[PDB]
């Protein structure tokens, strides 16, 4: 079946892309904010979290 | 010089005041301790003011 399969595959792949979006640096020096929080002082940390 | 396989101890590093510059880059001196690094290096040279 074609019509019943795309409506599930597109949603699953969009959810996979949403999950993968957390693995990107987004122009920063790290992906997870906890590394900056445990490594940087709060004035420099808040810029990376922003 | 390469330093490894030991308890890093910087309490005497920040509790002293004989140094003139103690601004760290990227890592912060407040969060410098309690962080487990794989290897730590130390270079040394004499330069002008």
């Amino acid at each position: 079946l074609g019509k019943l399969q795309d409506v599930v595959n597109q949603n699953a792949q969009a959810l996979n892309t949403l999950v993968k979006q957390l693995s990107s640096n987004f122009g920063a020096i790290s992906s997870v904010l906890n590394d900056i929080l445990s490594r940087l002082d709060p004035p420099e940390a808040e810029v990376q979290i922003d | 010089k390469r330093i490894s396989n030991c308890v890093a101890d910087y309490s005497v590093l920040y509790n002293s005041a004989s140094f003139s510059t103690f601004k760290c880059y990227g890592v912060s001196p407040t969060k410098l301790n309690d962080l487990c690094f794989t290897n730590v290096y130390a270079d040394s040279f004499v330069i002008r003011g």
